[PDB]
């Protein structure tokens, strides 16, 4: 969620993702921890026996056959962590994640109930306004010549500079907002 | 064994032969696609984080989609034998079918009332 | 009262005067249609002691 | 009626002789007071309908339509103020005069006792309506919308004029009461069948009937909000009101002449309600929703039963308040982000909690939640159509399912889900905007409390 | 939102409560007319065919 | 899930309305006491409507 | 239906017909010779109708 | 290009007048427009209009008709007459065709 | 209405204590660590299954 | 509800706690900055299980794109702290 | 009150009671508490209200309409005569609606009153509802939204001519 994906997954990335899925669906079948631990070790041994395959073309074929095997032995209803995509609590608190720019419409009688909070908020707004022009210039300066581009953003190189495009990350609502 | 895709149950990526292709022609396409996405993402974020923005962010893709599904329809319509046959069947077909359902039913109901074998017992409101 | 005040608040007589005038015209419409006053089958009767008309 | 019409005419000098800073406060306030006076028409202690003069009358069909017309004028004024606040003073006064003109014309239209008088006022309304759409609409398609609206009406209205002259040449009068009492059976000739269509088409185009409805989605998407309010609430009801008045002289040909129009309406109401599921434009969605509702009004007037006329009268009033409310609700988001695309603004319940409540009640009214007058009208229409032919319930049943689907679809899409948080210009709801919603919804609830007032002529 | 709800309630109660008191006071101390046979030779007025004091008062003075 | 509940119960509501229209036309009532005198009638159409509503 | 065939058959065919009739009747050369020839046709037609309808 | 104004910028109505009611940029005009709508719309029309409608007597002669029905039901039953007859018009008042 | 409402209450008692976890594969041993909720859960299950003389 | 809020020191203790129970790590040479591959000599398959044990410990998932970059216990601690809005 | 002749109610027949057990009946004690705490103060308020009413006693009258000539006696095209006859017919039609409502009200009250005996003890109310419904259908069924005295008369004459034809063939 924090890192953007690359253009393509390397062969190693695809194998390690199948390994994590395979164990997790095994855990859903086994349920009991002792049974899962037994079969988790048997599962690792199968990934190890072909760890040092240097053919590549055979390694890619071994990945194909494992993925086909995974789909047939897939658990129909795998365990999902409650806050994960498809979990029971997924997006449960989105109706409470009010963006910070809503406070700009608060009435003065509303703001007067938090005199200290709205003084600090002014400092964060002043900090944001001063840094913007430098942030834009840095991204313009650091553009590569060849068109190949990615979603990764640079850090602040100089001193007193903030990393470009930080406001929507730093000031985002809390996971448990209220 | 084996999974057979359907239009409403599609093929997983892990089972897709085109996900395991590493030819430099494909990898160049994949890199080119990400460059488009990354440039679009940068343009969006520069608008999004700009502290002088006072209004929402215009979305040209959404305007194109809503335009394509309304104003752009008729100029790009061509009467063809398939259009014309479909238009006539969809437009008039149900009208004719329902005419005979209601007409046939109401003719029978009147026929029974004239000759007394329609049981109107307590029906006083209509 | 004051030309600045009156030049601003005199317009508040227009609609009320339209209502009063509209009511006056509606009573004139009643007067033109008295050809069956106290002459219908349903309602005609003898006039009460000091009564000139059954409705006006 | 003169004690209602004359004060309405005095709103025009009041508009033009007011100071720039007092115009809106003045005209709105007296417009409310004129709505109060129209309630005198509800003082009906007998079964003889009010004939004020040779020219103006009021009975249980026109009385609700006159009062609803009088109520809409203040509401339209409040709706217009925010988007007119950049126009200069003379342009604001010109707009108000157009709104008053419709109010005057429509009140006279619903109280006219003579059919060519009805026709002249019926046609006169096009002028202020066209001006509102084309001078104050926002997009370049407002000019095409003006052409469709004007000429869909006019092509149907010319045959109506011929039929009215023909009836008068034959009977000697177009007075409605005398036409009622002296009506005699028509022969089922080809000439009389064309007479039936000439008498009916203009009212059917105005409803609009499915097939000739394309003018209405165009007119709503392009009109300003006060134009949408009057068009959906009152102007469509001229067709239904016209059909009920004139069908008294058309018997017995309506028994077979109605079949194509019952079929278009009962099938058409499914086509237009199903369009609402895949409509990207919120105003267009509400407009297609009206076409679906007015299809029911057409069907029930065509079958001419006591229940069918009563269900049509209630639905006419209920749809008038409900659809006007929906246009106002949609316009409040548009005035903030200036788009009618439904899927653009989302999760708005997060930031406009009370406006979301108004959204929910408008949506619940629209899908006919009992005991609302919305449901009562649709229910009695369903009962009368089932009596007409038991197979009508199949098409009724499909439309009821689809109506719930798009009504809740609009709420879920716009009010729920995650907030589209790039929209930092979502200013809090105006007092005026929240008041406008309440002025729609309180009468709907009050009429649900006392539904005898909108039963019409047959009950 | 809270300002609007406060204002709407204030302006409904401003006249609404007095009307509720007045209706209650009329219904306790005046009450509705009781049905009586028309005396012979008597022509009632139109407002004597209604029960409620409010309805008779509006009928008498305005209709 | 919220719209799913609306949809399925709206499909059931068609049967409820079917029973309502049938009883107002054949008994002139929606009151249960007057509907009890439908005991001898053939009630297949309205009872199929209630069953769909219940389903 | 709504965006294509209801448009094509009612408002759009009406527009096409009267535009077509407008261009066929207003595309005049401005030559007095041609108009006077057409007035001769008008005169002959009126004389023919009078002759055949002569009792 | 031609000579044309740029599009105006989005404005926050509450920035200058945080007590904005939606009616006018002038604060005093704004609050009095708000009061007139609430007073005439709600205090007058909705309250008194509701009251006036509530006390319209015998609306469309519904109270008289039930009162008249009970009188007739009472009369028609003590005297043994049918409650309601099939013929609205006495047949003696009708002259049918000979055929 | 009695034992089913209790069953939902007792599961809501468990779901709440285990940090909004609803999957039974991440529960277990509730009979010892939540004695009160477990006892009512068993009472409700025995009533559902027709244990004699329960509701 | 009844659970205490997480803390930076509390997360760190439980992250090192889980690693001390991994037989392929000697507890003594483990510090917050111990790189799993270089300093500790674990392969990539091992790092998948370390993350899977972290998700079980704290009861939330780490997406694969983010998990593949967590190569020392301090990275894991930082990730959990930013996910759960821990700041002190 | 109301007319016991228009809205008849059978006399009540309530048993003794004859309690066997020695336990106290909670309903009996709750009713006594209710009759003191609730019923008694409410009666005093009502009696005060009725005392005020008698000091301001006003009366209202049921309106009487004299009969006017029927539609049968109107020359066609005579709008003045048709109007009065038509208005008379609308008044009668309305009163017929309320007579139907009274008969249905008796039927519903009797069904509830008879309970498990309704299939036997509601015979008279069910027969009156059947007769009065037949008579209603003959006057008014199929007139349509524009029902009137002229259409009712045309419907009657059509039925009379068919009855006469059937009798003549007999
Ligand atoms: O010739 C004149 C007329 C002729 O008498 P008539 O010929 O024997 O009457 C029979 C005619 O057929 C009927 O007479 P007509 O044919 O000549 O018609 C005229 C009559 C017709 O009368 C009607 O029946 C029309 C009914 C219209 C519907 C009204 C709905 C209810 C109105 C409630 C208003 C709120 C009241 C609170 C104030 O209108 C009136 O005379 C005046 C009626 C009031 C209309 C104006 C209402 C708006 C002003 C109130 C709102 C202002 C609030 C804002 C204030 C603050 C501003 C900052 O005489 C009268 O004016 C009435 C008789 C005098 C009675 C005085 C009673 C005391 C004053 C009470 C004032 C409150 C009025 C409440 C009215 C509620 C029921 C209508
Ligand atoms: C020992 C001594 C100590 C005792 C301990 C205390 C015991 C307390 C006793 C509690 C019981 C009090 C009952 C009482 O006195 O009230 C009777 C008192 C007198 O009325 P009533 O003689 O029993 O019968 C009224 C008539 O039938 C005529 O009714 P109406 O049509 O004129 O008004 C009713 C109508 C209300 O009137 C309206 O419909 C007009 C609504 C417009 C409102 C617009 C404002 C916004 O309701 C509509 O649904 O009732 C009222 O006036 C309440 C009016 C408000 C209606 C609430 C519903
Ligand atoms: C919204 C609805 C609002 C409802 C408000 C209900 C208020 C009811 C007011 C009636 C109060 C009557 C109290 C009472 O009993 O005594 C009144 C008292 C009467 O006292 P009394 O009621 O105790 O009299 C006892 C009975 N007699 C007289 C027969 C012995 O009224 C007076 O003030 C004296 C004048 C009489
Ligand atoms: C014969 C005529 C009989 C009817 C006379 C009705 C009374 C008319 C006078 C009412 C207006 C009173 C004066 C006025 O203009 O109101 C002032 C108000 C605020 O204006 P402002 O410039 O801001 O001054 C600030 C003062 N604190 O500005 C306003 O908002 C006032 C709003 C006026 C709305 C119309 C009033 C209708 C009154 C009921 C009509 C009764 C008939
Ligand atoms: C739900 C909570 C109840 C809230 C309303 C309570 C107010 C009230 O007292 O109304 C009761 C009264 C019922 O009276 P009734 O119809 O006779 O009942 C049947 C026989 N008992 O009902 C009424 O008489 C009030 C009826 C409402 C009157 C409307 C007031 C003005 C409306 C403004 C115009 C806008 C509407 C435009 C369309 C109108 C069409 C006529
Ligand atoms: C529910 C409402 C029902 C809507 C109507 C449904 C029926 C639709 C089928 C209509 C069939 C006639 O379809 C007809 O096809 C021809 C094929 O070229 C179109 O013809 C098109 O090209 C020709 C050239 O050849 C042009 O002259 C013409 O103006 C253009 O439209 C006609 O314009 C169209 O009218
Ligand atoms: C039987 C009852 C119903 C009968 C009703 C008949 C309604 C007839 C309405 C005629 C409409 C006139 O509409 C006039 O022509 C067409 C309509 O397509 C519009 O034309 C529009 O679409 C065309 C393509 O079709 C574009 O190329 C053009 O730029 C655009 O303006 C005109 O802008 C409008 O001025
Ligand atoms: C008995 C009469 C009933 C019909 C009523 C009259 C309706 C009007 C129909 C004729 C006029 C509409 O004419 C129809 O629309 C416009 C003109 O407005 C033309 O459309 C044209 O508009 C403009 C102006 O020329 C151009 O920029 C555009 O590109 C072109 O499409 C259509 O090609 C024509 O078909
Ligand atoms: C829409 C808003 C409506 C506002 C409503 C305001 C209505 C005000 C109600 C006033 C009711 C009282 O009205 C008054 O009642 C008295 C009862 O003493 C009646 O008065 C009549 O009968 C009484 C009975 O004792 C006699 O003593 C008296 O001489 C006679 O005139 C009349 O009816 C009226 O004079």
């Amino acid at each position: 969620a924090f890192c953007a994906p690359p253009a393509y997954l390397t062969h190693q990335q695809k194998v390690l993702r199948l390994y994590k899925r395979a164990l997790r669906h095994l855990e859903s079948w086994c349920i009991h921890r002792d049974k899962y631990r037994y079969f988790a070790c048997l599962m690792r041994a199968r990934f190890e026996e072909h760890k040092n395959e240097k053919d590549m073309m055979r390694a890619t074929q071994l990945l194909r056959e494992a993925e086909e095997e995974f789909w047939q032995n897939q658990h129909p209803q795998p365990y999902i962590f409650p806050d994960s995509p498809g979990g029971t609590s997924f997006e449960r608190y989105e109706c409470y994640k009010v963006p910070e720019w809503c406070l700009d419409y608060w009435h003065p009688s509303e703001k007067a109930m938090y005199p200290d909070y709205f003084s600090k908020r002014e400092q964060w707004k002043k900090l944001r306004m001063e840094s913007w022009d430098r942030e834009v210039k840095q991204l313009q300066e650091e553009t590569s010549p060849d068109g190949i581009m990615t979603e990764a953003l640079p850090p602040a190189r100089r001193e007193g500079d903030l990393p470009p495009l930080w406001w929507h990350i730093v000031t985002r609502p809390r996971e448990r907002p209220t | 064994s084996k999974y057979k895709p359907a239009p409403l149950a599609t093929l997983p990526s892990t089972l897709d032969p085109a996900e395991y292709d590493v030819s430099p022609e494909t990898r160049r396409a994949q890199v080119e696609r990400l460059s488009i996405r990354a440039r679009l993402k940068r343009e969006y974020l520069l608008q999004y984080n700009d502290p002088k923005r006072v209004s929402h962010i215009e979305d040209p893709a959404l305007i194109r989609w809503t335009y394509a599904r309304s104003a752009n329809i008729y100029p790009n319509f061509r009467p063809t034998p398939k259009n014309s046959l479909l238009g006539a069947v969809a437009g008039f077909g149900p009208l004719i079918f329902w005419y005979y359902v209601f007409k046939t039913d109401r003719d029978r109901k009147e026929r029974l009332i004239q000759e007394g074998k329609l049981d109107r017992k307590f029906n006083i409101s209509y | 009262t004051l030309f600045q005040l009156l030049r601003e608040h005199w317009v508040h007589i227009l609609v009320p005067a339209g209502f009063v005038f509209g009511c006056y015209l509606d009573r004139k419409d009643d007067e033109k249609l008295t050809a069956f006053r106290n002459k219908s089958m349903l309602f005609q009767r003898e006039l009460r002691p000091n009564e000139e008309v059954t409705w006006k | 009626m003169l004690k209602i019409i004359l004060p309405s005419l005095m709103l025009l000098p009041l508009t033009w002789l007011s100071s720039p800073k007092k115009t809106w406060t003045n005209v709105t306030s007296y417009s409310f007071l004129i709505s109060l006076t129209s309630l005198t028409l509800l003082w009906q202690t007998d079964e003889n309908y009010k004939n004020f003069s040779n020219m103006f009358s009021s009975d249980p069909l026109s009385t609700p339509l006159i009062i609803l017309t009088a109520w809409l004028l203040p509401l339209m004024l409040m709706a217009s103020q925010n988007h007119l606040k950049k126009d200069n003073n003379v342009l604001q006064k010109l707009y108000i005069s157009m709104l008053i003109s419709l109010q005057i014309l429509l009140i006279m239209t619903f109280s006219a006792t003579e059919l060519i008088m009805f026709y002249i006022l019926f046609e006169a309304t096009l002028i202020p309506t066209l001006i509102i759409i084309t001078r104050w609409g926002n997009q370049t398609e407002r000019l095409n919308a003006g052409i469709y609206f004007l000429f869909y009406t006019l092509i149907g209205s010319i045959p109506l004029l011929i039929a009215l002259i023909l009836i008068q040449n034959h009977v000697g009068t177009l007075n409605l009461m005398i036409l009622s009492f002296t009506t005699h059976t028509l022969d089922a000739s080809w000439s009389n069948n064309l007479l039936w269509l000439a008498c009916m088409m203009a009212f059917l185009i105005k409803m609009p009937l499915y097939g000739v409805h394309l003018w209405l989605p165009k007119a709503h998407v392009e009109a300003p909000i006060a134009g949408s309010m009057i068009l959906a609430a009152i102007l469509l009801k001229l067709g239904s009101y016209g059909m009920i008045r004139i069908s008294i002289i058309l018997d017995p040909l309506t028994k077979y002449m109605a079949y194509p129009f019952i079929l278009l309406s009962l099938w058409g109401m499914i086509m237009t309600s199903s369009i609402c599921l895949r409509q990207t434009d919120l105003k267009s969605l509400i407009a297609y929703s009206s076409v679906s509702h007015m299809a029911l009004v057409i069907a029930s007037i065509m079958i001419q039963t006591p229940w069918s006329f009563m269900g049509a009268t209630m639905l006419m009033i209920a749809h008038g308040l409900t659809s006007s409310l929906l246009f106002c609700l949609a316009n409040s988001n548009y005035e903030r982000i200036h788009s009618r695309t439904m899927i653009m603004a989302r999760g708005l319940q997060m930031v406009f909690p009370l406006m979301a409540t108004w959204w929910l009640m408008a949506s619940l009214a629209n899908l006919a939640l009992p005991p609302s007058i919305n449901l009562m009208g649709e229910l009695f229409i369903t009962m009368s159509l089932f009596s007409w032919s038991n197979f009508t319930i199949i098409l009724m049943g499909i439309n009821i399912i689809i109506t719930g689907m798009y009504s809740m679809y609009m709420i879920i899409t716009t009010q729920r889900g995650k907030l589209t948080n790039h929209m930092i210009n979502l200013q809090p709801s105006h007092t005026r905007e929240l008041t406008l919603m309440a002025l729609h919804m309180i009468p709907l609830i009050l009429l649900t409390t006392s539904p005898k007032l909108i039963t019409g002529l047959t009950m | 939102d809270a300002r609007f709800l406060r204002l709407m309630k204030f302006y409904l109660m401003l006249t609404g409560i007095p009307v509720i008191i007045g209706i209650t006071l009329v219904n306790i101390f005046i009450g509705e007319a009781e049905l009586a046979e028309i005396p012979e030779g008597y022509i009632p007025e139109h407002w004597e065919y209604y029960k409620h004091p409010i309805s008779r008062w509006i009928a008498r003075n305005f209709y | 899930a919220a719209l799913q509940a609306i949809l399925y119960n709206r499909i059931g509501d068609i049967g409820f309305i079917l029973a309502m229209v049938w009883f107002s036309l054949n008994m002139n009532s929606w009151e249960l006491q007057q509907i009890m005198f439908s005991n001898n009638n053939d009630n297949l159409i309205p009872l199929m409507g209630l069953l769909i509503a219940a389903t | 239906l709504d965006l294509i065939w209801l448009e094509k058959t009612i408002p759009k065919s009406t527009s096409t017909l009267h535009t077509n009739m407008t261009t066929l009747t207003t595309n005049q050369k401005g030559l007095i010779k041609l108009y006077f020839m057409s007035f001769l046709i008008n005169i002959i037609l009126i004389i023919i109708l009078y002759s055949i309808n002569l009792e | 290009q031609w000579q044309e104004d740029p599009e105006p910028e989005d404005e926050n109505v509450y920035a200058k007048n945080p007590d904005f009611h939606g009616y006018d940029s002038d604060p005093v005009v704004d609050v009095w427009n708000m009061r007139a709508v609430f007073f005439f719309g709600f205090s007058i029309v909705l309250v008194f209009g509701t009251t006036f409608v509530a006390y319209v007597p015998d609306y469309r002669m519904q109270e008289w008709a039930r009162r008249e029905a009970e009188r007739l039901v009472k009369y028609r039953e003590v005297n043994g007459l049918p409650i309601m007859e099939s013929n609205y018009f006495d047949p003696s008042k009708i002259q049918l065709p000979e055929d | 209405a009695f034992f089913k409402a209790m069953l939902f209450m007792c599961s809501g008692s468990i779901i709440h204590s285990l940090a909004d976890e609803q999957d039974i594969r991440k529960m277990g041993n509730i009979t010892k660590i939540m004695p009160f909720t477990s006892s009512c859960l068993v009472i409700g299950s025995l009533a559902l299954t027709g244990m004699p003389f329960l509701t | 509800s009844d659970a205490p809020p997480l803390t930076l020191d509390g997360i760190k203790d439980r992250v090192l706690y889980v690693l001390k129970l991994y037989d392929k790590i000697d507890p003594e040479k483990l510090s917050v900055n111990s790189h799993f591959m270089k300093d500790l000599g674990l392969d990539s398959l091992d790092q998948v299980e370390i993350i899977m044990a972290m998700e079980d410990e704290f009861g939330f998932e780490i997406p694969d794109i983010d998990a593949e970059k967590l190569m020392c216990p301090q990275e894991i601690v930082d990730y959990i702290a930013d996910k759960k809005d821990v700041y002190e | 009150s109301w007319d016991k002749d228009v809205y008849p109610e059978p006399p009540s027949r309530t048993p003794a009671p004859s309690p066997q057990t020695s336990l106290p009946n909670p309903i009996t004690y709750l009713t006594k508490a209710y009759d003191l705490v609730v019923d008694w103060p409410v009666t005093l308020v009502r009696e005060f209200i009725e005392r005020q009413h008698a000091k301001n006693r006003t009366y209202y009258y049921h309106r009487q309409y004299r009969r006017v000539p029927d539609i049968t006696e109107c020359k066609e095209g005579d709008v003045l005569c048709i109007y009065e006859a038509e208005m008379q017919w609308r008044r009668d039609f309305k009163v017929d609606q309320e007579i139907m409502n009274i008969i249905q009200e008796r039927l519903k009250a009797c069904q509830q009153r008879e309970g498990e005996n309704y299939q036997q003890n509601c015979a008279k109310e069910l027969e009156q509802f059947t007769k009065v419904t037949k008579a209603y259908q003959d006057r008014y069924l199929d007139l349509g939204a524009y029902y009137s005295a002229r259409k009712c008369l045309a419907k009657q004459k059509q039925r009379m001519l068919e009855e006469r034809k059937a009798a003549r063939q007999e």
